[PDB]
């Protein structure tokens, strides 16, 4: 569980937002793409893989689960491609919770930003950073810490 | 712009 | 120590990688832009930010140390600005001697990604996953982690 | 085109 990761994608504005998830702390990452494809997907996870431990990835559709650029990918930086398929049906949920979430401090922001992409990642950081109390920024770094040791 | 990412 | 990082701007292809480095653990996370702007540059700091706790970021040079707009997204992210005079001239050893490797690591993956960018993220997993043993990318989570508790 | 980011 400290290289767990859910994929994300919710809509906002016409334009994709694909959201890592760390599963055990909350914490994220999201970029702005125009649509998802399995490139920008793979990009992305390229992108992840390359700052955290990142052992497992659930994928958030069967497009991005059968992508083969997807899955090339996920084999050029050592992940496991999972499916994300909520056989705990608390998944759902959180997901659901963290989505809307995202959008309010995205429309909480939406007026400081020209872009949506800066937007978005003025909601990351608020969402990383915000205590609940630990933040998800200091639970994800505190979890694999723990890990490595 | 008057904006974070676009001053102008 | 945890919080330091240090901007860094080198050139390929005709384009611009902007790297963070974390200074205490040579940890990176870089992108490719057209050109280095203090759009390109602010944006990319309140991606970094959203990311791992910056406290201090030394800019590469003086036009970002200058730009309003930077500085506007260090306020934003809650980032001390400062410049990057290498007062410990080892310094200015350590990032020609990063850029050096980085360009050595694009050239071996070169030829495995159409983009400059994917090569680029190649680049990064490769060197924090290096051990030289811990990794570049453990060394940052056991400081920060340290520091938190 | 035998590309990890382009497999055509
Ligand atoms: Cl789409
Ligand atoms: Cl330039």
């Amino acid at each position: 569980s400290p290289g767990i990761w859910q994929l994300d994608c919710t809509h906002l504005e016409g334009k994709v937002i694909l959201v890592a998830v760390h599963v055990a702390s909350g914490y994220i990452e999201a970029e702005v793409i125009p649509a998802e494809t399995g490139q920008e997907t793979a990009y992305f996870l390229l992108k992840l893989a390359g700052r955290w431990p990142v052992k497992t990835v659930h994928t958030d559709n069967g497009s991005n689960f059968t992508s083969t650029t997807v899955k090339a990918a996920c084999w050029w930086a050592g992940i496991k491609q999972e499916d994300g398929i909520p056989y705990n049906p608390q998944s759902q949920g959180v997901i659901e919770s963290m989505n809307k979430e995202l959008k309010k401090i995205i429309g909480q922001v939406r007026d400081q930003a020209e872009h949506l992409k800066t937007a978005v990642q003025m909601a990351v950081f608020i969402h990383n950073h915000k205590r609940k109390g630990y933040s998800a920024g200091e639970r994800i770094v505190d979890i694999i810490a723990t890990d490595i040791q | 712009a008057t904006k974070i990412d676009n001053l102008d």
